[PDB]
């Protein structure tokens, strides 16, 4: 048993946040100098944002386990404002650490806590606007101008107006819950910029050319889909077969034996009443010969990612077992195509009859261009599927930090004592988001924060800073939308975990 | 280590069959005592499987003599058996003793 | 995981023992009742084969008396717990030839339920362990 | 669970039962046979030949004393053909239940 | 925990790539200078492909591991220029630590890296005209692969190599929408004869069977029997047990599977396709039978070797004896018997007027060695084709087009003046770095070579007049004939600013012990 | 272990089945020319001079030491036996080899046909162990003698014999 | 991996190849020095070698740029025969020239594209030296003589070197115009001394067969077979194997009778004197041969065989594939001679006049097998010198006049490259002071006299070794092979070059 107490434990814990927090800065934006992660594992893991990184990490940190459980709290809600919770709460924790050699020891912080994010949260859903069917919107131009917002970071020209009113579709069609994955744009080698392809079901990159491969049907009315998990080939087997020769007809016997149960393999599910045949193991050169025999459709080495994604949206499930082959298993479209896009032969599966996975599917002939249409476009989906969910839409991009830190410094003179120390540093961590995106789009970062505050002293509607206008503006104005709870989520969460650490100044450990 | 019991059970596999040989060593003793005694008084036949055939009593005396030789043959190679796997089995002890530790 | 192979191991090995000790009675069985039938079937009777033969009766296990033999024509076959009768030769025939053929397919037939009945035992013993 | 290695564990042992019910088979076929050729080399008909039916005998000629070793060696030669034809028979299953763990 | 901050990570940033992009200076163009690896097996390999050796090295660093899959996007599309990507990105990443060494933010060039990377791509669109005619543009690609022979594998240029691996692609692309698909060909070598031997099949080939020359050794029509079943007695590797009652029995024998023979024969030869094949072999008693009974049969036919011929001729293959059809037939367009090398034996070429979908080019060699050495030279030289058939977009690059597009994005930092001016300098500069490695690896003074072409940009815009890199002091692109696809080129500058975009893309340099252990 | 050391294991070992005399001194003269290659190597000389000429000195040093010596016969058996024995008592051993110095002689004798008589086979020379008798009771027997005979119910003197020679096993 | 940059592969390119052509250097010249061999592994065995492809066999070799140079020791070795230790020490010449051009600044591309064009500017002043002797039968017989006792020299081998001389310049003379290694029969057995080697005209088996076979056949014919006795080959004629049934042995055991007496039938209607045979012969069938006067040969060489078809018009039997149609071999005169300790058969006057059979005798397998090794890599340059009757001048003589020449024109092109052609004509010269340290001589002096003998033009004569004394040329016995040299400078010039193309090495092991 072992313990460590007092102010020492405890700035020890807060500079421990700070380094977490030292990562994680601008991983909201899409840039910085970048860590692929090997553990023992040994395996080359990247990230766009900090959630899936702070996943990685096995902190030393026990208070810094905590920052990460009540980001990781945000992360289970939306799947985003991880940075958010992290970055303010350890900027709380940055401020109030001189503090504590002064004598900031007391909780009487935690009062002041409070006080302030009850305010907060009230500033946020009031300046926000409720809109969904038409308030000021189309129904469709609200997630029309979102996915617009997401595609003018990267410089398509027009056509991310024509990329934003297809993904629009995709959300509508799927929505349930706020799910993104199955959106998952798919990288296609070949077709153009111009053209676009939504999918209803879900599609299948690769597959290879086999005997008879052109001879299996591209039309169906109702594919019995059969995800098998097995590899065929006749050089699977061993051979041992014995029985007694007074001819050579037997020679004859000892081949094709062998080869009826390799046969037998898919007889079993095709008079099940399954028609499509997919594995994402290879199809053997004599097993496919059956396949264009049977005259149904065969692919081999298809993706199990787009395997799973298959046993969603038609009913179907995982396959070849030992028993239960039925159709009970099996999935089901209504249509079945396979336009070779590039030099791929690429499939589709759409008819399903669970609307489970709706993805779109993006062309270009490209992996550099396209992938930064893709990562605009899995941003502009958690926008737009969590503005269905909220109807009350504040905007982004640090426009209400700094109107909150204008709010707040004034707050901070009607609070007396410590508590207004508190406030002055509850306003200061503010404006950490544009601390960063001033230093990424370029700007000499502190100086747009006093304009922000002019701006807050004169108007104060909406008065933050662009990254891809690379100015200072309204944000609303400049149309970077997404919905205020979960920022009333993040203003609760933050308070809540920096409260907590600095109520610990004593710690509990047991190395037995 | 299967190399231990292996020349153990190829030695002891040889040693019950010669076990046999020595109960048939010592009544192939007692038959000389009987066959001495005889010399025309009874004659002898030879109990072989399911035919009992007619012998004599010099071709008792080569018979038995015979087979007495035979077990002596087979006493004196086990000999050479029983040294040479006691002997290389216990070369064996140490050396595969050290690959199981490592 | 090893470790739910490693109890399946001891639980298999100790139910071999116990079959071991029903085959070798199953075994035992066996020669008894082929010593009858081949030595009955080759002879046939002093009747069928065909008046008088030669003989060296059985009086010990190393101690032979030759002489000519001439019997009735009777088998007095032995039951056994204080019973002898007298028997012929079709009674006694057709006896063991049932006798002969059950003996092997006795042998035979529950060589193989034994070895599913351990199969039986490993597996019961084992999923009591992981539930409870 | 699988049901085709339950057929796979099954194959392997009727492979190891048979092989030896043929040796076994082997060395009464040649016990027999040396038998045979011993006692005709000593002493044929001359005035009669005993043959051993458990302990009372026959007397008869030198050639019918092999007839009753003949036909025992004529049935059993025929087991060790009947017996290879099912050592033959348990190989066409084993080269057919590595395609099986596949196909269920 | 140890975290690298900033400049300290870029630090490690520097040092794989200043290692991978020195190593790939001394290796462009044909002077460049062969890059040697022993393997984990202790191999010795002598390449001068940066794909080759970027897959051979065991990369140890957040920059060399992704070196391997941005390689592999550049190999598999382009092919030749796997250096030039890793000299380019290289050198706007250690001019890089110098604008942050001048207290330039990493993220503000890299944010100018991609519009630096799209004015270039501008540029191209002015260089070197792109339409060249399909019997024309043959004989600049007849010279392009001449340059990759005639200076890397074999001294003095096959003629009927680079002749061929034109010829293979209008096979494919005719069929395929003017584009070529990389699994419809294959580059397929077999030593054993001549290294000047080089054939093109349009389909597959099979050593041809004949076990006697007393037996008549047939090639007929343009049909092929693609079988699995037995026309021969086949062998699933094992064995039966032999018993025969009596030798005449087997006197009888020999009569009887003769007409079993003929069975075999008057089944196959009704349906048509008289050239059988099937999978499983035999020994050569019972083939020169079949021989002499006037069909020839090949035996000992590899697995995948049956479906190759299949997917060639675009039919099925005849799965058993009893099920016989001509539609599990070959559909052949010429099946004709060329002699395998020079001195050891005969195969079958099966070729097709219907399906190009295993187009071979077949060469031969002397020697093991230089066989691989000569398919990397036509494995690139049959990448760069795609482009071309495509769209006939050229470029006149090796030092031409290098010193343009740096007259251009050095002009476009001007004409364009904003914060991107240093990281379209950092983008300007790096693009001079690659014509002083082409002369760098030469004998030529690099410093004089970059002098002399600029004065040339100073005369004429739009170069088709760039270095040399053979040392005949005659300074061309088309009369030098070093010429290329602009689609190449243009795949190139996206694959540079991709890596300097990939290495920026987190902020976080923070281990916990494990990020790179 | 050394590479110039295990030459010496082998100078010595040619000087032992070639002469078997004069071992000692075999050595002696090698160390002895090491002390000359010193010298030379000091002074600048290039080892292929100083092997070719020490080849030619051989050749040139024997030729001067030949007539040095005395020429002796080598048919008479009696000067052959003043030769000998003059060398044996100057060796170490002489206290049996005064008996056993004319046994020898008697001995090489019979292979001396010509007067040219050729260095000598060793391997016709048999030496035989009794493990009884005496240095006196020493002698020479012709053809080969033999160990221990394993005889069953064969022969122990047979007149005209036939040698012959067993290469297969019994069993 | 450890990726090797530039800077650190020339110091191990430099440390690498020049240590291994130290070891060459060592062992080239009859005069020079020797080298110890001490095995690399445990329980390091010793020998004294003068040839430097035995080094790199017990010595091994990891040096990156030395492993090339094992691949190119091999082709000099086996295509070419002599220059194996010539050639590596040549291309080490090369790269100490080039380490001053590394210690300027100097790129390599410089340094490879001089010495391309002055390998092929001395290749021609090589053809310049090419000089006929096939104009006389009389000069291509002292032709023979000359390089006889060069390449036999170099290999360790001058002792019975002359007695080997005067048998093999012999054997290629009855080439006549083309070059055989399938007519030249090489028989290595011991018994007798070296000089009781000997040379037969045509074809020999070492087979004791006495005189229950004809060993006299006059006007023979020959049939080149591989048809067993008691193997039971192809063609059946009886029983098979059966299985399942006790009675059939009979039909087994009395087949084998008729088998063997057939092929006393088969053999007996080719018409032969003699049947060769690669397998055993049974006693029954052979005393069946030697009665009619066929000769019985068992256990025969499985390469004797093949080469007894061709030198004899005959063909093989292809494992009695052909049991008629195969076709006979004939010969003149069949004659065992006691040849040693040994008897011998000879095959006289077989159909090739090319053919002969040298016949080596060693009294141990200590010399028996170092001899063979250096006489094989002799008659392969003697069947090129049958193609092209020509000699090149050696002991440096032509090492001199291709450097002036390469000086010439490094004194008529120099621009960037002929930079490298200066470094060239001195690494040429650098193999001349080689044999003068090999006969340990000054190489300053002799080099500086043989330069100015070339200068005017004397290359009638350059340096005869065995006094370091300039002396006659186009024989002399140091006039080497004009085949041996073109292969030499091909190689040397090339794979230095390639050393210099690797300096992005990368070891991963």
């Amino acid at each position: 048993t072992d313990s460590s107490q007092g102010i020492p434990q405890l700035v020890s814990n807060i500079s421990a946040c700070q380094v977490i927090a030292e990562a994680v800065r601008t991983t909201l934006g899409p840039r910085g100098m970048d860590k692929l992660i090997v553990d023992g594992r040994g395996k080359a893991t990247i990230s766009n944002d900090g959630a899936t990184i702070l996943k990685l990490l096995d902190v030393v940190h026990p208070a810094a386990k905590t920052l990460v459980d009540i980001a990781k709290s945000q992360d289970a809600e939306v799947g985003d404002g991880t940075t958010s919770v992290t970055l303010l709460a350890a900027e709380f924790l940055k401020q109030v650490k001189p503090y504590v050699e002064e004598g900031l020891h007391p909780q009487i912080i935690i009062r002041a806590f409070r006080t302030a994010t009850q305010l907060a949260v009230n500033k946020i859903k009031e300046i926000a606007v409720t809109v969904k069917k038409a308030d000021k919107v189309e129904q469709r131009k609200l997630l029309e101008k979102c996915a617009m917002t997401a595609l003018s970071s990267k410089l398509i020209s027009q056509q991310k107006a024509f990329f934003a009113k297809m993904v629009v579709d995709a959300v509508m069609m799927l929505d349930d819950l706020l799910q993104l994955k199955m959106i998952g744009i798919k990288k296609v080698q070949g077709g153009a910029l111009e053209d676009s392809q939504l999918v209803a079901g879900v599609a299948f990159k690769k597959t290879f050319s086999y005997a008879g491969f052109e001879m299996q049907p591209k039309k169906y009315h109702n594919p019995k889909i059969a995800l098998l998990n097995v590899e065929l080939e006749l050089k699977a087997e061993k051979d041992n077969a014995e029985i007694r020769v007074h001819t050579v007809e037997d020679y004859q016997a000892i081949v094709d034996a062998e080869w009826n149960i390799l046969y037998d393999k898919l007889e079993k599910i095709h008079h099940s009443g399954a028609k499509v045949v997919l594995s994402k193991l290879p199809i053997g050169d004599v097993a496919t010969q059956y396949f264009a025999d049977r005259d149904m459709f065969c692919a081999g080495r298809v993706p199990e990612e787009d395997l799973k994604r298959t046993m969603m949206a038609c009913g179907g499930s995982i396959q070849t077992s030992v028993n239960a082959l039925s159709a009970d298993v099996l999935g089901r479209c209504q249509v079945f195509e396979e336009t070779q896009i590039g030099g791929e032969r690429y499939n589709f599966f759409t008819g399903c009859p669970k609307a489970k996975t709706c993805t779109f599917i993006l062309r270009g002939g490209a992996e550099q261009f396209m992938e930064e249409t893709e990562r605009s476009l899995h941003d502009a989906i958690m926008i737009v599927r969590r503005a269905i969910k909220n109807d009350s839409v504040v905007a982004g991009g640090g426009a209400i930090e700094m109107e909150l830190s204008k709010y707040l410094r004034d707050y901070s003179r009607t609070i007396p004592g410590k508590q207004q120390l508190l406030i002055g540093a509850y306003a200061k961590a503010l404006e950490i988001i544009p601390r960063q995106l001033c230093d990424n789009a370029g700007f000499d970062a502190t100086n747009i924060l006093n304009k922000l505050r002019a701006r807050h002293a004169q108007g104060g509607t909406w008065y933050g800073v662009d990254i891809n206008n690379e100015d200072i503006a309204d944000n609303f104005e400049a149309f970077v939308w997404e919905p205020a709870m979960v920022r009333i989520n993040a203003l609760t969460a933050a308070s809540e975990a920096a409260c907590l650490i600095v109520s610990v100044d004593e710690t509990i450990k047991n190395p037995r | 280590v299967e190399k231990y019991q292996q020349l153990q059970k190829d030695l002891s596999k040889s040693m019950s069959g010669r076990q046999k040989l020595e109960a048939q060593l010592t009544e192939n003793n007692i038959v000389k005592e009987e066959l001495a005694l005889l010399d025309g008084s009874n004659v002898v036949f030879k109990l072989l499987g399911p035919v009992l055939v007619k012998q004599e009593l010099g071709e008792a005396r080569a018979t038995v003599g015979k087979r007495l030789d035979y077990i002596t043959a087979e006493i004196k190679r086990y000999e050479s058996q029983l040294r040479d796997l006691e002997r290389q089995s216990e070369q064996q002890r140490e050396t595969l003793a050290q690959l199981q530790q490592e | 995981v090893l470790k739910k192979l490693d109890e399946q191991y001891q639980k298999y090995k100790f139910m071999e023992l116990n079959l071991a000790q029903k085959k070798r009675r199953l075994k035992g069985q066996i020669p008894e009742i082929k010593q009858t039938l081949e030595i009955l079937k080759y002879m046939q009777k002093k009747k069928e084969s065909t008046n008088s033969m030669e003989t060296r009766f059985l009086l010990a296990d190393n101690l032979y008396c030759k002489a000519s033999v001439p019997p009735t024509d009777k088998m007095c076959l032995w039951l056994g717990a204080n019973v002898m009768l007298e028997y012929d030769i079709d009674e006694a025939q057709a006896l063991l030839e049932k006798n002969l053929s059950t003996a092997t397919k006795n042998l035979d037939s529950l060589e193989e339920d034994l070895d599913f009945l351990r199969d039986q035992f490993t597996t019961t013993e084992v999923n009591m362990a992981r539930v409870y | 669970d699988q049901q085709k290695i339950n057929k796979f564990a099954r194959n392997t042992s009727r492979i190891t039962e048979l092989k030896e019910e043929i040796e076994v088979k082997k060395k009464q076929l040649q016990n027999l046979e040396d038998a045979c050729d011993d006692i005709m080399l000593a002493d044929d008909d001359c005035l009669m030949i005993p043959y051993q039916i458990g302990d009372v005998f026959i007397s008869h000629s030198q050639e019918e004393t092999q007839e009753m070793l003949e036909e025992a060696k004529k049935n059993l030669q025929e087991e060790i053909d009947a017996l290879e034809s099912r050592v033959e028979s348990i190989q066409r299953v084993l080269a057919d239940l590595k395609v099986q763990l596949y196909a269920k | 925990k140890s975290r690298l901050m900033g400049l300290e990570a870029l630090k490690s940033h520097i040092m794989a790539a200043k290692a991978v992009a020195n190593t790939m200076r001394t290796s462009l163009g044909p002077n460049g200078l062969d890059k040697m690896m022993v393997d984990k097996d202790g191999d010795v390999t002598v390449t001068n492909d940066g794909a080759t050796i970027l897959s051979m090295m065991d990369v140890d660093h957040q920059i060399a591991k992704l070196m391997v899959e941005l390689s592999k996007s550049q190999d598999d599309e382009i092919g030749d220029g796997t250096t030039g990507v890793v000299v380019l990105a290289g050198a706007l990443l250690e001019e890089a630590e110098q604008l942050l060494d001048r207290g330039i933010h990493p993220i503000r060039i890299a944010d100018g890296y991609e519009q630096a990377a799209r004015v270039a791509i501008e540029h191209l669109d002015k260089i070197s005209d792109s339409v060249l005619v399909d019997i024309k543009d043959t004989e600049p690609l007849i010279q392009t692969a001449k340059t990759t022979l005639g200076s890397k594998v074999v001294n003095s240029c096959h003629r009927q190599m680079a002749e061929i691996a034109v010829n293979a692609v209008l096979t494919v692309a005719d069929m395929e929408r003017r584009d070529v698909d990389f699994e419809l060909i294959k580059v397929e070598g077999k030593v054993g004869g001549r290294l000047e031997d080089t054939k093109l099949i349009k389909g597959v080939i099979v050593d041809k069977d004949f076990s006697h020359p007393q037996m008549p050794k047939k090639v007929e029509d343009a049909k092929i029997a693609i079988l699995t079943c037995p026309f021969e007695p086949p062998k699933p590797k094992t064995k039966h047990k032999l018993d025969v009652t009596s030798v005449e029995d087997y006197k009888a024998l020999q009569k009887y599977e003769k007409e079993k023979f003929e069975e075999m024969i008057q089944q196959i030869k009704e349906t048509g396709a008289n050239l059988a094949i099937c999978q499983w072999g035999f020994d050569d008693e019972a083939n020169h039978l079949l021989l002499q009974n006037n069909l020839p049969a090949v035996r000992w036919v590899g697995g995948p070797e049956i479906e190759l011929i299949a997917i060639a001729t675009g039919g099925r293959i005849v799965p058993r004896f009893s099920e016989l059809t001509a539609e599990k037939l070959g559909f052949a367009g010429l099946v004709q018997e060329i002699s395998f090398g020079t001195t050891k034996d005969k195969m079958l070429v099966i070729e097709q007027c219907k399906n190009s979908r295993a187009v071979t080019i077949f060469i031969r060699g002397g020697n093991k060695m230089i066989i691989e050495e000569a398919k990397r030279s036509l494995h690139d030289a049959l990448c760069v084709i795609r482009n071309l058939i495509r769209d006939n977009r050229v470029v006149y690059g090796g030092g031409a087009a290098e010193i343009s597009c740096a007259l251009a994005v050095s002009q476009e930092a001007d004409k364009c003046p904003t914060l991107e001016q240093y990281a379209m300098r950092a983008f300007a500069d790096a693009l001079e770095v690659i014509p002083m490695a082409l002369s760098e690896n030469s004998g030529m003074n690099p410093i004089q070579t970059m002098t002399e072409v600029r004065a040339r940009q100073v005369k004429e815009m739009n170069p088709a007049l760039g270095i040399d890199c053979l040392h005949k002091g005659t300074n061309d692109m088309k009369q030098q004939h070093v010429i290329e696809t602009l689609i190449g080129k243009k795949q190139q500058i996206s694959l540079a600013t991709q890596m300097v975009r990939m290495i920026l893309k987190i902020d976080d340099i923070r281990k916990p012990g494990e990020s790179e252990e | 272990l050394h590479p110039a050391a295990r030459m010496l294991v082998e100078l010595s070992k040619a000087q032992d089945i070639e002469a078997g005399d004069g071992t000692t001194s075999v050595v002696i003269i090698a160390g002895s020319l090491l002390d000359s290659c010193t010298k030379l190597l000091q002074k600048g000389i290039h080892p292929t001079i100083i092997s070719e000429s020490f080849q030619k000195a051989l050749e040139k040093g024997i030729e001067i030491l030949t007539d040095m010596s005395r020429p002796v016969e080598l048919s008479d058996r009696e000067t052959l036996l003043n030769s000998a024995t003059t060398s044996l008592n100057s060796k170490v051993v002489s206290q049996y080899s005064s008996l056993l110095s004319p046994m020898s002689v008697n001995a090489v004798m019979k292979v001396i046909d010509p007067a040219t008589a050729t260095s000598v086979d060793l391997r016709d020379i048999k030496i035989v162990k009794k493990l009884g008798g005496t240095i006196d009771d020493c002698e020479l027997v012709e053809g080969l003698v033999l160990t221990q005979k394993v005889s069953n119910s064969g022969i122990t003197r047979v007149e005209k014999a036939k040698i012959g020679l067993i290469q297969f096993c019994l069993s | 991996a450890d990726e090797e940059r530039a800077e650190t592969a020339r110091l191990t390119s430099f440390i690498g190849a020049i240590a291994i052509g130290d070891l060459v250097k060592s062992t080239l010249g009859p005069k020079g020095m020797d080298k110890i061999l001490l095995s690399s592994g445990r329980d390091a065995s010793l020998m004294v070698t003068n040839d430097g492809a035995t080094i790199l066999k017990n010595i091994g070799v990891d040096n990156p740029a030395a492993k090339v140079l094992v691949d190119m020791s091999r082709v000099q070795d086996d295509e070419v025969g002599d220059g194996t230790t010539s050639v590596t020490v040549l291309a080490a010449e090369l790269l100490r020239e080039a380490e001053s051009l590394i210690a300027k600044k100097i790129h390599p591309q410089t340094i490879i594209a001089g010495w391309r064009e002055a390998t092929k500017a001395a290749r021609e002043a090589l053809l310049s030296s090419a000089v006929d002797h096939g104009s006389d039968e009389v000069k291509f017989r002292q032709d023979l003589m000359n390089i006889a006792g060069t390449t036999l020299s170099s290999k360790l081998l001058t002792h019975h070197k002359d007695h080997f001389t005067k048998l093999a310049v012999e054997a290629v003379l009855r080439l006549k115009g083309s070059g055989n290694l399938e007519a030249i029969h090489i028989i290595k057995k011991l018994g007798g001394s070296l000089a009781d080697s000997y040379l037969d005209e045509g074809f020999l088996l070492d087979k004791k067969i006495g005189v229950n076979q004809p060993k006299r056949i006059e006007n023979a014919k020959i049939l080149i077979a591989n048809t067993g006795m008691d193997t039971d080959k192809i063609k059946i004629f009886g029983s098979r194997v059966r299985v399942d049934s006790t009675a059939k042995v009979a039909e087994i055991e009395h087949a084998e009778k008729e088998k063997m007496k057939e092929k006393v039938e088969r053999i007996l209607k080719h018409g032969i004197n003699c049947f060769i045979n690669r397998q055993l012969i049974y006693n029954y069938p052979e005393q069946l041969f030697g009665a009619a006067g066929v000769m019985a040969i068992e256990h025969a060489d499985f390469a004797g065989v093949e080469r007894l078809a061709l030198v004899t018009g005959g063909e093989i039997a292809s494992t009695f594939d052909h049991p008629e149609l195969v076709k006979l071999g004939s010969c003149k005169l069949i004659e065992e001679v006691m040849i040693g300790e040994d008897k011998l058969i000879h095959f006289s006057g077989v159909a090739l006049g090319e053919a002969c059979t040298i016949v080596l005798r060693g009294a141990t397998q200590q010399i028996l097998d170092e001899a063979e090794r250096s006489l094989h890599d002799a008659l392969c340059v003697l069947a090129q010198t049958v193609k092209d009757s020509r000699t090149v001048y050696g002991g440096g003589c032509s090492e001199m006049l291709m450097a002036h020449a390469v000086t010439q024109l490094a004194n008529r092109t120099p621009g960037k490259e002929a930079v490298a052609m200066e470094s060239y004509a001195k690494a040429l010269r650098m193999l001349p002071t080689i044999i003068a340290d090999n006969a340990g001589y000054d190489s300053a002096d002799l080099v500086a006299q043989l330069r100015a003998a070339h200068s005017e033009g004397n290359t009638t004569a350059g340096l005869d070794m065995r006094e370091g004394t300039i002396g006659d040329m186009a024989i002399l016995g140091i006039t080497e092979s004009f085949q041996v040299k073109r292969q030499v400078l091909l190689s040397a010039a090339e794979a230095a070059e390639v050393i210099l193309r690797v300096d992005n090495i990368i070891k991963a092991a």
